[PDB]
């Protein structure tokens, strides 16, 4: 699940936010913010 | 009717002490029905 | 022991209690007409 | 019983009550969590502190 | 409910068991429907009389001491109603069986005279069957009924509940769910054009 | 729409008597008892399944995307 | 109680066989026993059925998935014993193996007969494979089932079953797969077609009754159930086996209080058809033989804390 | 041979920027054929 | 998979319901037996049903 | 060796073992009901009876209650034997009547 | 669909739940003499609908019910005949809904399987003079059953027979809309509606569920009311 | 519309629509008895919603405003009021209850 | 009133396992 846009509010990344329906918006280690 | 309250609210600069639930239940606070009618206090060594 | 617990809510029971059996059900005003009455 | 409810498993797997990671609880929460949110009793996130 | 307060009081204060009555007229607003109703009938009628195996079955059918049902360790069980011939239990004796078994041991059992919605006429000539009577926990007399299990002011559960505290009468209003259900799976109950 | 393959109740195989069946009402001029009766359906399980029966898919037939009028 | 008290009481009566339906007495057998003992056959019984189903194509007007399962519930003429059960946690290529799964292919296409006598509504003239029946699934050998089953290659148990019907241009290409089910998991395996029992009508007379109302009341009863006794006029049970058990009787007010209609206890007629994969003896050997297996597999079983 | 005349059956197939209708018929509305590809089922 | 009722008014075949069949024809026993059907009440066979009973899509 | 099967509840077990409560999976009233017939043949048993918490998960819970002669296992294990040997029975039987037919 | 602007291939995607197949697709030309390529396909899904649990069914009497479970076909108590039941409708569920043609087209019903005729139900062509019951049970008599359709039956659990005949018969019935599959949702975080942050409508969109006062007014009055608040 | 047909027996077609009336009667008042009832209790709930029983078992609406000193004037609840006045069974089963 | 016509010819359709239609 891509986007690659907004990197990643993780500062250990910056990995690549897809956002899911439910507006968790998710990076691929797996921060949801 | 909210307005004609509401104005009528206004009107006095009416000052609302938050003790219906209703009004309690606007601003989220706690309500007086009951498990919220005794304040738990903790206690504590010194 | 059968007393009220003081801090529950019967202002709601009583609504309740009067509003949920309204739903149940001379010549006298009757009903709920008369109950709204 | 009469207190109970079933509960589909479909419920099960969405609904997410977070424990508070104590002591106690750590023995499930550990097994909770590599359960997976597909595998009941399963974990979906983790809030860190 | 999403943290332990909440969840505290959906435990103890909205409750199944903590409400069985009504906040109206403070009557059972809960109890077992339809089927059970009829079962309790052909199980608490004199025709019933149950083998030790049938009786065994039937008991451990809504018991299960695995469960925080039994009070005790064991499932105790009462002496067949007819020795000889044949060794038989009867319905009621079920029943007794039943609350022998979920009521907690240390305490005496209930003692009740009621009526219930049947009147003595239908089963014949000089029964009292309309009038139901616990002594001590077990029943004597009368079937079980409506007015009894089901949801009615000053029946057993009704009864329990108020004698025994309404966590026994919520097992006992579930116990014998079970306790019917296995007996209609054993003798059904069916209405046909004939009645 | 089609030929039950099994009786649903009994399990027994109902699917292929239907041919059969037309068949018997068809040629023999049966009645629909005895036709039943003659394919070896005892259980009024098993008879209904093609006695009831609506061959359906006969009208879905005529409509073929695949082939001129 | 005792086995002995048992094996000694124990009897049975095959009243007729079949290769499809073999109807059997058990007498002095209990009924916790041969219902349980009945129900095995009506489920865990194995028996193959096809289960995966791969089209190649479908321009059919069934649909896929119901032309899959209406697949699935063909019967097929086939030696469980000569497979082996299926795990589930092998991968795909692996959970299936010459030893775990019979092949079954289907093709067909449908074409218009150009010699179809105009003025014909006939569609097997008409067309050109325009009916797709059970005894055309091919079966697939693999492997070693090229040796083993060519004894009894793997046939539908009725051929004659309808499965597709098609008009031209349309076609059904596919291939499925047989594996080893019990009826318990789902509807297609267990090859009963329908398996149960009764109890022997104990039906008997509380006084003697003769004249018309003998015959009156033979007529209450299938016929040769009833015997009127010659010379005595009474009537006699013939056979009860006979009875269907219509309780016509008690409608008959002068008959009613003559006549008690019972079962007798332990005894039973177990009329068990098949699919046609195993003759019912076959299967009730294996009714016996896997609920046997159950315990010996359970008394073997270690009994943790 | 993807598609198919939704009248006239007439099977065709098109191309990149090609007026959708029938070769034959001209009807603008088409269809597309099914093809041998490899479906799963299973029987239950 | 629809079947022609049975039971029937003589008007289902003059308005021809035929061409179109609502529903099924079901071996259906009267009875208080799994207690499963209490209130709302319906108890389908399973394996009835995985024959393809009452299919729709 | 399964050790999944079966497993004794300890909860409703006595210390003894005269009392106990088994549990035992893929099960249903088929094997239970003829189960409890063939165990309340024991003379031994006070007690027994078979339960199924809920019919959609497969378990089949036993109590067997022993006047104390023995355990319940002992009586389990008595009962399971019989229950094979009870089953040869009808097939020796069983394949006579077919031969002899 | 490859976009030219973005100069990317870009993707529909399925967005109900519930898998489903692919039916037809249909490529839609447009009129105004063709240079149209195509810019329009509508697509059928097929979805396999079974009998899940939840499924309202109904007879043609006006019994509606919901299925309860599926129920393995051992433990359907069994005919005489071997016929277990494909529906098991409870005989409570009548009296207070005074279905008589229930019954009555129970008995028709098996009449006619038996004989293989059909059964005319057509309103009025009884009276109290003659009753279909007298009429069908007739037959049922003539075709070896009990006259009032009642069968001997046995219990699938315990195999013993049931305390009195059951009352059988062949019913026409009526699958429903209303499935389960369509009606139920959870735990709707997605929507958060931009004026209030709250949840939405579930449909199939991933909403919620509203609360409202006289579910509020419980909460108070029921008692849950930390909880509840 | 005396109807002296039976269902079992079936009722005569104007038997018959004479019954639909009634039946009609019945649905159209079921819709009509959810609606109504229902505007009610709102008005009750809400403006009862803040009544408080104090530790002082004084009924006080929220502002803390009296309105009864004593609930029923017994201030017994009622879900535990009902085998109050049942001594006879209270007599029996004592030792349980004590 | 004309009666509804009563069915002719119905034999039994029912018999019990192990037996056909000549038994009877
Ligand atoms: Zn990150
Ligand atoms: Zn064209």
């Amino acid at each position: 699940t891509f986007i690659r846009g907004p990197i990643c509010g993780t500062d250990n990344c910056p990995s690549r936010l897809w956002r899911i329906i439910d507006g968790r918006r998710t990076c691929q280690y797996g921060h949801v913010m | 009717t909210t307005c004609q309250f509401l104005t009528k609210a206004v009107l006095d600069n009416e000052r609302e002490q938050l003790d219906s639930p209703s009004a309690r239940i606007v601003v989220g606070k706690l309500n007086n029905v009951g498990t919220g009618s005794f304040d738990v206090l903790a206690k504590v060594p010194n | 022991r059968s007393l009220i617990n003081p801090g529950e809510a019967v202002g709601i029971i009583a609504s309740q209690s009067v509003g949920e059996p309204s739903t149940q059900m001379a010549n006298v005003t009757l009903g709920i007409p008369r109950l709204r009455e | 019983e009469t207190n109970e409810i079933g509960v589909p498993p479909v419920f099960a797997v969405k609904l997410t009550y977070p424990e508070p990671v104590t002591a106690y609880n750590i023995a499930e929460l550990r097994q909770a969590v590599i359960n997976g949110p597909d595998k009941w009793p399963g974990a979906t996130q983790i809030q860190n502190e | 409910p999403q943290n332990e307060n909440a969840r505290a009081e959906a435990l103890n204060l909205a409750n199944t068991d903590s409400q069985y009555l009504t906040p109206t007229s403070g009557s059972p607003v809960r109890g077992l429907i339809q089927d059970h109703i009829s079962a309790g009938v052909w199980l608490t009628s004199k025709d019933s009389f149950f083998t030790r195996e049938q009786y065994q079955q039937y008991i451990y059918g809504c018991i299960r001491p695995e469960d925080g049902h039994t009070t005790r360790s064991k499932i105790v069980t009462l002496p067949p109603t007819i020795f000889k011939p044949y060794p038989l239990w009867t319905g009621k004796q079920i029943i007794t069986t039943v609350l022998l078994n979920v009521t907690p041991p240390d305490m005496p059992g209930i003692n009740l005279i009621s009526k219930n919605k049947i009147k003595n006429e239908y089963w014949g000539k000089g029964s009292l069957e309309n009038e139901v009577l616990f002594k001590d926990g077990a029943l004597l007399c009368g079937i079980l009924d409506k007015s009894q299990y089901g949801a009615s002011k000053y029946g057993i559960v009704h009864s329990l509940h108020e004698v025994y505290g309404p966590e026994v009468a919520a097992k006992v209003l579930s116990v014998l769910g079970r306790l019917f259900t296995n007996y209609i799976t054993a003798t059904a109950f069916t209405c046909g054009m004939d009645d | 729409m089609i030929v039950p393959v099994r009786c649903f109740s009994c399990g027994k195989v109902v699917g292929d008597k239907w041919e059969s069946y037309l068949n018997l009402l068809q040629e023999d001029e049966l009645d629909e008892g005895t036709a039943l009766s003659r394919l070896g359906l005892k259980r009024y399980c098993c008879r209904r399944m093609i006695l009831t029966h609506v061959d359906l898919i006969e009208k879905f037939l005529r409509y073929n995307p695949l082939e001129k009028r | 109680w005792n086995v002995e008290k048992f094996k000694k009481d124990f009897e049975v009566n095959i009243s007729s066989l079949d290769a499809r339906e073999a109807n059997f007495d058990l007498i002095n057998i209990d009924t916790s026993i041969a219902n349980a003992f009945r129900r095995i056959m009506i489920s865990e019984v194995p028996s193959v059925a096809a289960e995966y189903v791969y089209f190649f194509n479908n321009t059919s007007v069934i649909q896929d998935e119901v032309l899959a399962h209406r697949i699935g519930l063909v019967p097929l003429k086939v030696d469980p014993d000569m497979l082996t059960w299926v795990d589930s946690n092998l991968p795909d290529d692996e959970k299936f193996t010459d030893e775990n799964t019979i092949v079954l292919s289907l093709n067909v296409k449908c074409t218009r007969n150009p010699d179809a006598p105009k003025g014909s509504t006939d569609p097997k003239e008409l067309y050109n494979n325009a009916h797709v029946y059970a005894r055309d699934l091919k079966f697939e050998p693999q492997g070693r089932q090229s040796t083993t089953f060519a004894d009894c290659p793997v046939v539908p148990a009725d051929p004659d079953i309808l499965l597709a019907k098609l008009r031209p241009g349309q076609e059904i290409s596919l291939k499925a797969h047989c594996i080893l089910g019990i009826g318990g998991d789902h509807a297609k395996f267990s090859p009963v077609s329908t398996a149960s029992y009764r109890l022997l009508p104990q039906i008997n007379i509380l006084q003697p009754i003769k004249g018309e109302s003998a015959r009156r009341f033979q007529k209450c009863f299938p016929p040769g159930v009833i015997g009127i006794d010659e010379g005595s006029d009474e009537a006699y049970v013939k056979d009860a086996r006979k009875d269907t058990v219509s309780r016509e009787v008690l409608r008959y007010e002068e008959f009613a209080d003559k006549v008690k209609l019972g079962r007798v206890r332990n005894h039973f007629i177990f009329n068990v058809e098949s699919a046609g994969a195993m003759t019912p003896e076959e299967i009730f050997f294996k009714s016996v033989r896997i609920l046997k297996n159950k315990a010996e597999y359970l008394k073997n079983c270690p009994i943790t804390q | 041979l993807k598609y198919i005349c939704a009248e006239c059956s007439s099977k065709l197939s098109l191309s990149r920027t090609d007026a959708v209708r029938c070769k034959d018929c001209g009807h603008r509305i088409l269809l597309k054929a099914r093809t041998k590809r490899l479906v799963q089922f299973e029987a239950r | 998979t629809g079947q022609t009722p049975i039971v029937k008014a003589n008007l289902y075949d003059d308005y021809g319901m035929d061409n179109f069949p609502n529903g099924f024809n079901a071996v259906v026993a009267v009875i208080s037996y799994t207690g499963y059907d209490m209130d709302d009440a319906m108890i389908i066979n399973k394996s009835a049903d995985e024959r393809g009973f009452g299919y729709g899509t | 060796p399964d050790r999944e099967k079966i497993k004794l509840l300890t909860q409703a077990t006595s210390e003894d073992g005269t009392s106990a409560s088994f549990q035992i999976v893929e099960e249903d009233h088929t094997l239970g009901n003829a189960l409890r017939y063939v165990i309340m043949k024991n003379p031994d048993v006070e007690f027994c009876g078979y339960s199924i918490p809920h019919p959609s998960e497969n378990l089949l819970n036993i109590r067997i209650q022993t006047y104390g002669e023995t355990t319940a296992v002992d009586a389990l294990q008595k009962g399971l034997k019989d229950l094979m040997d009870l089953c040869d029975v009808v097939e020796s039987k069983f394949t006579e009547k077919i031969k002899s037919m | 669909y490859f976009d030219d602007t973005l100069n990317k291939t870009k993707i529909k995607t399925y967005h109900s739940s519930e898998p489903a197949y692919i039916e037809e697709v249909n490529l839609i030309g447009d009129e105004s003499n063709k240079f149209q390529e195509l810019q329009t396909v509508s697509i059928k899904y097929r979805i396999r609908r079974t009998p899940q649990i939840g499924d309202k069914f109904s007879s043609r009497h006006g019994q509606k019910g919901v299925c309860s479970r599926k129920w393995p076909t051992i433990d359907m108590p069994f005919s005489e005949t071997g016929i277990q039941p494909d529906i098991i409708i409870n005989p409570h569920a009548f009296p207070s809904r005074m279905t008589i043609g229930m019954f009555v087209e129970s008995l028709a019903g098996k009449a006619g399987a038996l004989h293989g005729i059909a059964q005319d139900s057509t309103p009025w062509i009884f009276n109290e003079d003659d009753t279909p019951a007298d009429y069908f049970g007739e037959q049922l008599a003539k075709a070896g059953y009990n006259y009032h359709g009642n069968e001997p039956m046995y219990s699938g659990a315990t195999g013993e027979e049931l305390r009195a005949d059951i009352y059988v018969g062949v019913v026409y019935y009526q699958r429903l809309r209303h499935m389960v599959n369509d009606k139920f949702q959870v735990r709707s975080t997605g929507p958060v509606n931009s004026l209030t942050m709250q949840p939405v409508k579930g449909r199939k969109r991933h909403g919620g569920i509203r609360v409202g006062e006289m579910e509020r007014d419980a909460l108070i009055g029921h008692g849950t009311s930390f909880l509840l608040q | 519309g005396y109807v002296k047909g039976r269902f079992y027996s079936g009722i005569k077609p104007q038997e018959y629509y004479f019954h639909c009336m009634a039946g009609r009667e019945g649905l159209i008042d079921t819709a009509v008895k959810t609606s109504r009832s229902g505007y009610l209790q709102r008005c009750l709930t809400k403006q009862l919603e803040g009544v408080h029983v104090s530790y002082d078992n004084s009924i006080r609406d929220a502002d803390g405003t009296l309105v009864q000193f004593m609930y029923g004037g017994d201030a017994i609840d009622i879900t535990k009021e009902s085998h109050m006045t049942q001594f006879e069974f209270c007599l029996d089963n004592y030792y349980a209850l004590l | 009133r004309k009666d509804v016509p009563k069915v002719e010819g119905l034999k039994l359709e029912h018999f019990a396992t192990g037996y056909d239609a000549e038994d009877f």
